[PDB]
This record gives structure tokens, sequence and C-alpha cells, in this order.
């Protein structure tokens, strides 16, 4: 996988690292899933969601 | 903005409003407790510093509703590479005096790591932009806060589907040419906010261009992309007396 690609798969951010290798990572605010791509909020007004939509779907 | 519609209360929770002497200046974007974005010209012609407030979680100026938080601007800082009156470079980024207090209504927008933003974001056809500008060219400024989808052009595209201040690389275009749709002048400072899998994204500063709604020309906005290492250095840093603050760029 490569970042430049798809995102690299990441839900957020994405590193190429040396190799046939990638990380992705998470925003402050967010931590990154096992299956090395999610990225779930761990504070309560994360950056870039709508807490009245995110309620709206909960 | 012209030909959008009524953000709903709450779903713009990164927009701020600007004011000098109880005024409306300007717009600007949180990005965190204590650091909004916002455009530098809006600052071209400030002459006490010290009376420059930012208001978040605002909606309808007619009234209070008790979700608005003031904060004096504590530091405004423009790049080095910025000339007043002029559109290349406008960004500016805004400490303010005291941390918001993150809310239902007071959220900030993600500010974007520069290879996601350019590899991916940079991709994403549409985005919003909002503020309380003008609903019209020549016309009065909106009363609740407004927000309209607009797409974004390859600069080259850009150029080509136009027809005055050159489009750079420190630019972008989006928008229609048909006239119907656009941001105006009082929403300059705000925010270009780019959705991608479940979260919003700081993308562009809506800067200034030819008149608004302008037939055969399309809203002109500030590359965030390229200023985030500079955003960041300065996050890092320790204010300094005195409000204006140019700092080197890059
Ligand atoms: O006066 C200067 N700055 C003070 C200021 C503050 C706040 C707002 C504005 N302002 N005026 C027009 C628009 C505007 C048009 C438009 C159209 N489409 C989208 C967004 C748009 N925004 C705007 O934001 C100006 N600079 C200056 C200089 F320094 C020298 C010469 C001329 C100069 F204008
Ligand atoms: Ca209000
Ligand atoms: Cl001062």
């Amino acid at each position: 996988l490569i970042c430049v690609n798809e995102n690299g798969g990441c839900e957020q951010y994405c590193s190429d690292h040396t190799g046939t290798k990638r990380s992705c990572r998470c925003h402050e605010g967010y931590s990154l899933l096992a299956d090395g791509v999610s990225c779930t909020p761990t504070v309560e007004y994360p950056c870039g969601k709508i807490p009245i939509l995110e309620k709206r779907n909960a | 903005i012209v030909g959008g519609k009524v953000c709903p209360k709450g779903e713009c929770p990164w927009q701020v409003l600007l004011l000098v002497n109880g005024a409306q200046l300007c717009g600007g974007t949180l990005i965190n407790t204590i650091w909004v974005v916002s455009a530098a010209h809006c600052f071209d012609k400030i002459k006490n510093w010290r009376n420059l407030i930012a208001v978040l979680g605002e909606h309808d100026l007619s009234e209070h509703d008790g979700d608005e938080q003031s904060r004096r601007v504590a530091q405004v800082i423009i790049p080095s590479t910025y000339v007043p009156g002029t559109t290349n470079h406008d960004i500016a980024l805004l400490r303010l005096h005291q941390p918001v207090v993150l809310t239902d209504h007071v959220v900030p927008l993600c500010l974007p790591e520069r290879t996601f933003s350019e590899r991916t974001l940079a991709f994403v056809r549409f985005s919003l932009v909002s503020g309380w500008g003008q609903l019209l060219d020549r016309g009065a400024t909106a009363l609740e806060l407004m927000v309209l989808n607009v797409p974004r052009l390859m600069t080259q595209d850009c150029l080509q589907q136009s027809r005055s201040p050159n489009i750079t690389e420190y630019m972008f275009c989006a928008g229609y040419s048909d006239g119907s749709k656009d941001s105006c002048k009082g929403d300059s400072g705000g925010p270009h906010a780019t959705h991608y899998r479940g979260t919003w994204y700081l993308t562009g500063i809506v800067s200034w261009g030819q008149g608004c709604a302008t037939v055969g020309h399309f809203g002109v906005y500030t590359r965030v992309s390229q200023y985030i290492e500079w955003l960041q250095k300065l996050m890092r840093s320790e204010p300094r007396p005195g409000v204006l603050l140019r700092a080197p760029f890059p």
C-alpha cells in the first residue's frame, strides 16, 4: 500500500515507510483501531465532527 | 454567501465571527481551543489592535441565546510574504486571550496534514463555505449563518473557464461561473471545509476576488495546504508582546 493511492486505505493520515510498509495515523482526540486504518474519537468534542449530527445518528 | 442556505444552528460549529468595535469584520475558523485561522486582508486597516473580538457559537446575530463565546484576540500572525491590499498569501493565525470551551455549538475543524490534504482532500469535489457576508452583490449581510456547497477547480481549468490578480499556487478556485452562487464580502476569512470519511477538514479560506457571484468568475480561496507547517510551528511558539506579528514564510 501507498499513501498516494486511496489514502493508503487510511481513514485519516498516512505515512510511507521503507519497504512495502505504511502506517496510518489519527489526529489528536482520536485513536487508531486494530485494523490499522480506522480512527475513533477519544474525547467528547473531537475536531471535524458535528455533535448534534453525531447524536442524531447515535 | 450568495445562493446558499441557512446553516442549521450548531452544524457549522467551527465558524468564527470577528468583530472590531462591535462591528462585523470577517469570518474565521476555529482549529483548536485557542487558535483561529482567518484571512490576512481582514487586518489591513486595523487601527486599534486591542479591540478585536472573536465569537464562537454564533448563529443569529439578532439575538443572544447563551451558546455564544467571546474572546479577545491576543495575537494576529501574518506571513512575511503577504502584502496588504493584495491576494497572495491571504492567511492569518489568531491566538485567543483565553481558550473557548468546547460544546455542542463550539468545535474545532481539523487542520489536516499537508500530505493528506494534497493527496486526498484536494480531490474531493465539493466543500462547504460559510459566513454572515452579503447575500447578494451590493446587498445586505446575513443575520443567520449561511452555508454553500461549492466545487473545486484545478487552476488550469479555472483559468480556462474564466472570462486582475493571478491565481497562484497559494490559491484555488471554487464555485460557479453562472453568477448564482459564491462567497462574498463579509465572508472573508471563513472556512472552506472538506469532508472525508466522516470528518471535516480545513482546506481553504475565503479570500477575495471579482466582485461576488460575478458571471464568468469563480471564488478564490487560500490554499491552506501550503501553510500547514507554518501554522503548526506558530502554534508551538510562545506569544509575543504586541498583537500583530509578521512571521517568516515559509
Ligand atoms: O482595506 C483593506 N482591508 C480591509 C478589509 C477588512 C475586512 C474586509 C475587507 N473586504 N473588502 C472587500 C472584501 C471582499 C470582497 C470579496 C469577494 N468575494 C469573496 C470575498 C470577498 N471579500 C473584504 O473582505 C477589507 N485592504 C486594502 C489595502 F490594504 C490596500 C488597498 C486596498 C485594500 F482593500
Ligand atoms: Ca446569537
Ligand atoms: Cl499592540
